[PDB]
């Protein structure tokens, strides 16, 4: 069986604070 | 390996490997801590 993901599961990629910001 | 050989003499290694992440450090040189001082001028140091 499957079921969709969809938009769950992202995560922190560093221990690193960022904010107000769209970063790649 | 014989002691006679100095290409073909044996080498002990050691590789030092260093981490430089954006976690809290771990390792720290000998340099001594001082007091934290705010809304004054710093030159600062916090983990290196």
């Amino acid at each position: 069986a499957y079921t969709n993901s969809f938009t769950r599961g992202v995560y922190y990629p560093d221990k690193v604070f960022r904010s107000s910001v769209l970063h790649s | 390996f014989q002691p006679t050989n100095v290409g073909y003499q044996p080498y002990r290694v050691v590789v030092l490997s260093f981490e430089l992440l954006h976690a809290p450090a771990t390792v720290c040189g000998p340099k001594k801590s001082t007091n934290l001082v705010k809304n004054k001028c710093v030159n600062f140091n916090f983990n290196g």
